[PDB]
RNA sequence: CUGACUGGGGCCUGUAGAGCACUGAUAGGGCUAGGGGGCCCACCAGCCUACCAAACCCUGUCAAACUCCGAAGGGUCCCAGGUGGAGCCUGGGAGUGAGGGCGCGAGCGAUAACGUCCGCGUCCGAGCGCGGGAACAACCGAGACCGCCAGCUAAGGCCCCCAAGUCUGGGCUAAGUGGUAAAGGAUGUGGCGCCGCGAAGACAGCCAGGAGGUUGGCUUAGAAGCAGCCAUCCUUUAAAGAGUGCGUAAUAGCUCACUGGUCGAGUGGCGCCGCGCCGAAAAUGAUCGGGGCUUAAGCCCAGCGCCGAAGCUGCGGGUCUGGG
RNA sequence: CGCCUCCUAAAAGGUAACGGAGGCGCCCAAAGGUCCCCUCAGGCGGGACGGAAAUCCGCCGGAGAGCGCAAGGGUAGAAGG
RNA sequence: CGAUCAACGGAUAAAAGUUACCCCGGGGAUAACAGGCUGAUCUCCCCCGAGCGUCCACAGCGGCGGGGAGGUUUGGCACCUCGAUGUCGGCUCGUCGCAUCCUGGGGCUGAAGAAGGUCCCAAGGGUUGGGCUGUUCGCCCAUUAAAGCGGCACGCGAGCUG
RNA sequence: UCCCCCGUGCCCAUAGCGGCGUGGAACCACCCGUUCCCAUUCCGAACACGGAAGUGAAACGCGCCAGCGCCGAUGGUACUGGGCGGGCGACCGCCUGGGAGAGUAGGUCGGUGCGGGGGA
């Protein structure tokens, strides 16, 4: 199980700990794709930026 | 609603419950004096003694003063030396008190 | 007009206007019942105006229920003095009314009648006001 | 016209230091508080100020008792 | 006497959805059942603004079922006065508490003076079974002067019926009048103004 | 790998909401000392209380300093994930300790401040650099290493000023409302219900009647239907209240309702929702930015593209760090 | 203008105003320590002077008592006497 | 052991004020003038109608109560100006808003008629001379078609006045 | 290792209050005494002691009765973490998730641990 995750809006305004969300999945720039594994650990960090993101499942 | 019974079978047991040591209960009837030791961690009884199930007759003063002296013997031979005496209600006087000395001179250690 | 005999604090912060009536939502005093629309507070020299307008209406009989209390005491500062130096003085003692609440209640008094006193509290109240009668829903709770 | 409020005494920081689960030594305090809001259980030391501490190296766990309040025990591990 | 009504089961909607498309949600139970409902708000109205909990209402589902049914408790939205929920029991042989309406006959001797008869408790709570009972409780009223108290503990009753509260509950009561001239002296007076607690 | 941060897990908790279990508030009601009043004595109580009302109860309510209850959240630890101008022990070098706008809660204020003081966050400060927004630091979009007369979008727009639709589909407005506001008033109008009345002929118009006890009474000085009220009951009826408004010093009178006819089908009144009218008067010359748009160039719902930022991709190369 | 308690204070800590509220600058030789002993205020009924309320008794009765002093916290299965 | 070192993290064991004779260095961080924001207050307007108005809810009236405009009153906050923004009153010069004092056109009238109270549209002109005092205001004097209220830094000292 | 029974813990009213019945052989409890030990801020009330004729009337134990109290869903609703809008304002809507309290349905006249007496 793993997900494309992508990038749709900048996190200019926006509290810090949804920033320090960011930088621990790894999004120092816009529209950048990443494939992570499925596990509640990286999905509950993708739940509170979900409107800001898109994601895509694969495999 | 409590009385003043009540009250003292409660208060002396709670300055035992600090110990932790094991307690010498005291249940005392008009005709018979029973005493069992309890671990009040586990809640489990060590062994036990009286006078009714030991078949005791009259004067329960001399009585107690036999079944401390039948109690203390099974205690020394389970590995049972340090050890406390709880009263409850009753007053540390008379039928106790010889109970007391019955088990002291059985070979507790209080 | 209204006002407690004895409080355990003369002053009172000013809270919220969050939310709505908790209670006192339904009609169970009388035929017919006000109901209120807008939050506001309600100062006893604005509940004597309505009272006092529909009872010179009945002239006799029917019966006034009110169903709100002026609880909530309401401060000023004198007049043309510089922000501190204390908080305001206790002038008045108003209540906290919210959407929902039916303050009136009355009874012993047919439609019409009750249609004009309820009319003179639309006016003589700063809240929009709507007329109710009793129905199964005030009957239920 | 002028005030007469204004005063007011510094905070105490109340409340509980250790929590369930952690890692104490012996002498770490545990809890801070008025009256008996908590009663010491296993291994709970208590001064006069009702301040709580560890009377052991060990772990940190609590329980409600109901009508006899709240208790904390500190386990060997 | 006694009504009906149509009603279906409902697992997967947004009780809002339905509540905005005039779908009232429920949910009906007793001791010995549970399902969730739901029965239309324009069809709910007409019927319930006459026999809210006074009478009896048996439901039919869509498979057929006709359960004769009686309405415990409604929960009103407290702003639009608009239910937002209700609860259905669901009746058997088995007694149970529930409430009858009064009809109060005959003109009160203190109300040819202009006054007022208020009714502290048109419903009674009274417990019976669902085939004993009765539509309302007739009380005579006429002997009402200003004024004197009628409590519960004055009710005939037909038989079969058990009363669910205490007989010292007052039902009804006769209350002085409003008047013009009890204005004038009703600010003859001043009262005092809020003497405080006296802190420490 | 110990970090902000994410998931499992146990613990810590008492504000929003909630409620009477304590302390207070408490309109009405039921009970009952107590008195006040009043029949009734100095002869001592008794009885009535449409009198305020102790205690206790009921119906319905309130509180930042009330709590029989109590989350979302907050913290901490355990472990997992997670490697980043992240974290940490020691050493040297500072700058600041005038903040401000806004958002959420609260107070102070006057449910005022381009007002102030607090906790949290963002941002401006230091990003007056960029697109919008007419320009405008803090509203929305977006963090600029620079070089391309290339491409795609965000906010926002797509009638001209000005790049993109006078693009389609339904429905709404007639007030240029749009394009500054209220309590309130309204034959404004559109979308859903509820009804009754009416060819057991309604509403509109057209044709008769609309009477008596009785100038009723508490009743005072006139009160004759037409002043308040502790009266509203009836008679003859196709129909008539002991009277809707107008009218008199009372009268007198006209008329509403009303029943019948006349014409032959819809009518009128309550409750919800969209958008509008009056309410709306101030000082240098006008105005939505303008020009000007009414099956819109406006409001609502609903679609398929495009425009467009220094935001992301292609491409040309600087430099700090990292792998080789 | 130093200190304590309430809340404001937004369920850890903390948090300011010239915000809303009361207290302190003393005391106890036992009112400290340890053993043992014991439970209230309040409502129903009785009773010398003598009681709304002096003391005692009978029934109910979880903390509404009280613990030097404001406040909260705590509390008789005592910390109270 | 000496603490109202009670300004309580406590200058020294020794300590009030006055300054229109004032100076220096500063502040728009910080009052007085001015604008601004607010409209608490003040001005003006509208809601509902008890009642007065002999009768008659509105001819005019409008208890208790309620919704707003205007930024002309006093105040609130101290936002640009203290390397200045000259403060009340008067003289002069106009222009501007109508909540209109007169004049024009009107509804209502408790309008016989004259005169008039109240409500409507309307800024075009007009809106006199003086005593008092610094006065703005205001009382009074003789008139008047009337002798209006407000804006422009309570307009106007790089125009005077002082 | 089955019943009743004596202590003693735990769960912390699902365990209390009230009302009804019931059990003495063992037990348990009242009870018989106040000389002895001790005791009464008076009192053999309780406490203390020595006993064993009487006694289930009390209390306690065992069971029925749900009057009161206790416990309490299904929901929906309140509020709100995150994400959004409207409204001049007071404040109001939508999406995601968490989800009360009150009431309603009804459940409760206890459950169990060890050691001890007799019974089976
Ligand atoms: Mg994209
Ligand atoms: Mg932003
Ligand atoms: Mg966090
Ligand atoms: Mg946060
Ligand atoms: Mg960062
Ligand atoms: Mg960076
Ligand atoms: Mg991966
Ligand atoms: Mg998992
Ligand atoms: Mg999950
Ligand atoms: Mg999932
Ligand atoms: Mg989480
Ligand atoms: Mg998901
Ligand atoms: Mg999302
Ligand atoms: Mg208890
Ligand atoms: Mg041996
Ligand atoms: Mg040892
Ligand atoms: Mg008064
Ligand atoms: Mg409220
Ligand atoms: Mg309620
Ligand atoms: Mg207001
Ligand atoms: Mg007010
Ligand atoms: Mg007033
Ligand atoms: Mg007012
Ligand atoms: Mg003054
Ligand atoms: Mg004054
Ligand atoms: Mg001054
Ligand atoms: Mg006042
Ligand atoms: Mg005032
Ligand atoms: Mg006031
Ligand atoms: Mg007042
Ligand atoms: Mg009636
Ligand atoms: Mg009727
Ligand atoms: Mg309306
Ligand atoms: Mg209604
Ligand atoms: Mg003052
Ligand atoms: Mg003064
Ligand atoms: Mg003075
Ligand atoms: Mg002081
Ligand atoms: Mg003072
Ligand atoms: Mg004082
Ligand atoms: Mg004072
Ligand atoms: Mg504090
Ligand atoms: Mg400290
Ligand atoms: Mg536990
Ligand atoms: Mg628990
Ligand atoms: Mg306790
Ligand atoms: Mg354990
Ligand atoms: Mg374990
Ligand atoms: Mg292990
Ligand atoms: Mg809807
Ligand atoms: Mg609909
Ligand atoms: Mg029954
Ligand atoms: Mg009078
Ligand atoms: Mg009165
Ligand atoms: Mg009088
Ligand atoms: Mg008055
Ligand atoms: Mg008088
Ligand atoms: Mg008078
Ligand atoms: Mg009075
Ligand atoms: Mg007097
Ligand atoms: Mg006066
Ligand atoms: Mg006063
Ligand atoms: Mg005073
Ligand atoms: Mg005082
Ligand atoms: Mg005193
Ligand atoms: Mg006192
Ligand atoms: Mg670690
Ligand atoms: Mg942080
Ligand atoms: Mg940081
Ligand atoms: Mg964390
Ligand atoms: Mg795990
Ligand atoms: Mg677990
Ligand atoms: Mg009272
Ligand atoms: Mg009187
Ligand atoms: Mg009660
Ligand atoms: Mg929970
Ligand atoms: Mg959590
Ligand atoms: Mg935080
Ligand atoms: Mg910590
Ligand atoms: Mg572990
Ligand atoms: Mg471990
Ligand atoms: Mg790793
Ligand atoms: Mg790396
Ligand atoms: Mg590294
Ligand atoms: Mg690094
Ligand atoms: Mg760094
Ligand atoms: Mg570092
Ligand atoms: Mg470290
Ligand atoms: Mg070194
Ligand atoms: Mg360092
Ligand atoms: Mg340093
Ligand atoms: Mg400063
Ligand atoms: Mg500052
Ligand atoms: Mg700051
Ligand atoms: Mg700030
Ligand atoms: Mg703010
Ligand atoms: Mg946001
Ligand atoms: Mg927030
Ligand atoms: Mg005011
Ligand atoms: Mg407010
Ligand atoms: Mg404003
Ligand atoms: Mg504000
Ligand atoms: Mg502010
Ligand atoms: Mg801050
Ligand atoms: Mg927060
Ligand atoms: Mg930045
Ligand atoms: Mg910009
Ligand atoms: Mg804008
Ligand atoms: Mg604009
Ligand atoms: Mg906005
Ligand atoms: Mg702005
Ligand atoms: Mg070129
Ligand atoms: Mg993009
Ligand atoms: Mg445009
Ligand atoms: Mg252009
Ligand atoms: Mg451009
Ligand atoms: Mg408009
Ligand atoms: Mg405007
Ligand atoms: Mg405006
Ligand atoms: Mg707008
Ligand atoms: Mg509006
Ligand atoms: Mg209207
Ligand atoms: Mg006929
Ligand atoms: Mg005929
Ligand atoms: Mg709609
Ligand atoms: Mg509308
Ligand atoms: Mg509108
Ligand atoms: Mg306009
Ligand atoms: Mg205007
Ligand atoms: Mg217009
Ligand atoms: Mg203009
Ligand atoms: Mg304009
Ligand atoms: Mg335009
Ligand atoms: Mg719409
Ligand atoms: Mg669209
Ligand atoms: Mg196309
Ligand atoms: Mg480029
Ligand atoms: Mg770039
Ligand atoms: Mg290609
Ligand atoms: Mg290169
Ligand atoms: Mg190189
Ligand atoms: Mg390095
Ligand atoms: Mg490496
Ligand atoms: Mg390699
Ligand atoms: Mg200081
Ligand atoms: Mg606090
Ligand atoms: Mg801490
Ligand atoms: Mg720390
Ligand atoms: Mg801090
Ligand atoms: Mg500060
Ligand atoms: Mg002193
Ligand atoms: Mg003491
Ligand atoms: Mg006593
Ligand atoms: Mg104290
Ligand atoms: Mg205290
Ligand atoms: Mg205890
Ligand atoms: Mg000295
Ligand atoms: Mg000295
Ligand atoms: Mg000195
Ligand atoms: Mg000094
Ligand atoms: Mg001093
Ligand atoms: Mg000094
Ligand atoms: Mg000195
Ligand atoms: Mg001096
Ligand atoms: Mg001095
Ligand atoms: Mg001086
Ligand atoms: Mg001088
Ligand atoms: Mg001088
Ligand atoms: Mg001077
Ligand atoms: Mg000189
Ligand atoms: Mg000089
Ligand atoms: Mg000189
Ligand atoms: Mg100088
Ligand atoms: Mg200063
Ligand atoms: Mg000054
Ligand atoms: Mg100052
Ligand atoms: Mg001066
Ligand atoms: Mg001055
Ligand atoms: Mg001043
Ligand atoms: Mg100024
Ligand atoms: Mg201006
Ligand atoms: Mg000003
Ligand atoms: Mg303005
Ligand atoms: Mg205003
Ligand atoms: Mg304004
Ligand atoms: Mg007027
Ligand atoms: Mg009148
Ligand atoms: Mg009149
Ligand atoms: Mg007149
Ligand atoms: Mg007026
Ligand atoms: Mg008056
Ligand atoms: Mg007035
Ligand atoms: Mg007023
Ligand atoms: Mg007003
Ligand atoms: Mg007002
Ligand atoms: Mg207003
Ligand atoms: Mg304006
Ligand atoms: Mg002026
Ligand atoms: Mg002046
Ligand atoms: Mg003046
Ligand atoms: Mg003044
Ligand atoms: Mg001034
Ligand atoms: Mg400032
Ligand atoms: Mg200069
Ligand atoms: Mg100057
Ligand atoms: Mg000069
Ligand atoms: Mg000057
Ligand atoms: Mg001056
Ligand atoms: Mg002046
Ligand atoms: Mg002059
Ligand atoms: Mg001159
Ligand atoms: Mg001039
Ligand atoms: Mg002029
Ligand atoms: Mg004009
Ligand atoms: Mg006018
Ligand atoms: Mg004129
Ligand atoms: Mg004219
Ligand atoms: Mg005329
Ligand atoms: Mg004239
Ligand atoms: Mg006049
Ligand atoms: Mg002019
Ligand atoms: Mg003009
Ligand atoms: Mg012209
Ligand atoms: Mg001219
Ligand atoms: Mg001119
Ligand atoms: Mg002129
Ligand atoms: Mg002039
Ligand atoms: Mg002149
Ligand atoms: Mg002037
Ligand atoms: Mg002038
Ligand atoms: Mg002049
Ligand atoms: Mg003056
Ligand atoms: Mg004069
Ligand atoms: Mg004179
Ligand atoms: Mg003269
Ligand atoms: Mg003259
Ligand atoms: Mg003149
Ligand atoms: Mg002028
Ligand atoms: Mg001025
Ligand atoms: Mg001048
Ligand atoms: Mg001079
Ligand atoms: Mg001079
Ligand atoms: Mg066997
Ligand atoms: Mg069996
Ligand atoms: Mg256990
Ligand atoms: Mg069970
Ligand atoms: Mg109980
Ligand atoms: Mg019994
Ligand atoms: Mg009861
Ligand atoms: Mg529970
Ligand atoms: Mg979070
Ligand atoms: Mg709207
Ligand atoms: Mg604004
Ligand atoms: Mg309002
Ligand atoms: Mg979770
Ligand atoms: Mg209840
Ligand atoms: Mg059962
Ligand atoms: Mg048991
Ligand atoms: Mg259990
Ligand atoms: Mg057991
Ligand atoms: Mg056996």
């Amino acid at each position: 199980p793993r997900l494309k995750v992508k990038l749709v809006k900048s996190p200019i305004g926006y509290p810090k700990d949804q920033k320090a969300a960011l930088k621990a999945l790894g999004l120092r720039r816009l529209q950048q794709e990443r494939v992570l594994e499925d596990t509640p650990a990286i999905r509950g960090n993708v739940e509170k930026v979900a409107h800001l993101v898109r994601v895509e499942v694969v495999e | 609603r409590l009385t003043a019974y009540e009250r003292r079978k409660f208060r002396v047991r709670n300055r035992i419950k600090r110990t932790g040591r094991l307690r010498l209960s005291v249940f005392r009837s008009l005709k018979h004096i029973y005493a069992q030791i309890i671990d009040d961690e586990k809640g489990v009884t060590l062994v036990s003694a009286s006078s009714l199930a030991l078949k005791l007759k009259g004067n329960k003063t001399e009585v107690a003063r036999q079944v401390g002296r039948a109690l203390a013997e099974k205690a020394l031979a389970l590995g049972i030396k340090q050890v406390a005496f709880d009263r409850g209600p009753y007053k540390y006087h008379g039928r106790v008190k010889a109970l007391a000395e019955g088990a002291r001179e059985g070979g507790l250690e209080f | 007009m209204l006002m407690p005999r004895r409080m355990k604090y003369r002053k009172q912060q000013r809270g919220r206007l969050k939310g709505a009536t908790k209670g006192g939502d339904y009609v169970a005093f009388g035929d017919y019942g006000l109901v209120a629309l807008e939050p506001a507070w309600i100062t006893a020299q604005q509940i004597e105006a309505a009272r006092v307008a529909m009872v010179r209406h009945f002239r006799r009989g029917g019966k006034i229920f009110i169903r709100i209390f002026p609880d909530k005491p309401y401060t000023k500062k004198p007049l043309e003095v510089r922000m501190g130096k204390g908080k305001g003085n206790v002038e008045g003692y108003v209540a906290v009314v919210k959407p929902g609440r039916v303050m009136f209640e009355v009874a012993g008094v047919t439609e019409e009648q009750a249609m004009e006193a309820l009319r003179i509290a639309g006016h003589k109240l700063p809240i929009k006001t709507k007329i109710v009668r009793r129905d199964a829903y005030d009957e239920a709770q | 016209g002028s005030t007469r409020n204004g005063r007011d005494s510094q905070a105490k920081r109340l409340g509980v230091k250790r929590y369930e689960g952690q890692v104490v030594r012996a002498g770490n305090i545990l809890v801070r508080q008025r009256g008996t809001r908590f009663k010491p259980g296993k291994n709970v030391g208590m001064g006069r100020d009702f301040t709580l501490f560890a009377l052991v190296d060990g772990v940190v766990e609590f329980q409600d008792r109901g009508r006899l309040g709240r208790y904390v025990h500190v386990r060997p591990l | 006497m006694e009504y009906r009504l149509k009603a279906y089961y409902r697992e997967g909607e947004k009780p809002s959805a339905l509540r905005r498309a005039g779908k009232l949600p429920g949910v009906m139970y007793n001791r010995h059942l549970n399902r969730k409902v739901y029965v239309d708000l324009v069809e709910f109205d007409k019927v319930f603004r006459q026999a809210s909990i006074h009478h009896v209402i048996v439901l039919e589902l869509p498979d057929g079922q006709s359960l004769p049914t009686l309405v415990r408790q409604v929960n009103l939205d407290k702003r639009r006065r608009r239910p937002e929920h209700v609860d259905f029991f669901v009746l058997s042989d088995e007694p149970v508490e529930m409430y009858v309406p009064l009809r109060f006959v005959g003109t009160p001797a203190g109300v040819r003076a202009g006054g007022v008869l208020q009714e502290i408790h048109r419903d009674i709570l009274v417990k019976v079974s669902p085939r004993n009972i009765p539509e309302f409780i007739e009380v005579d009223v006429s002997g009402l002067e200003i004024g004197d108290s009628l409590h519960a503990s004055d009710l005939k009753l037909p038989p079969g019926v058990e009363l669910a509260v205490s007989p010292e509950e007052t039902i009804a009561a006769v209350v002085p009048p409003e008047d013009v001239e009890k204005l004038a002296e009703e600010a003859a007076a001043e009262v005092a103004e809020p003497e405080v607690i006296k802190k420490g």
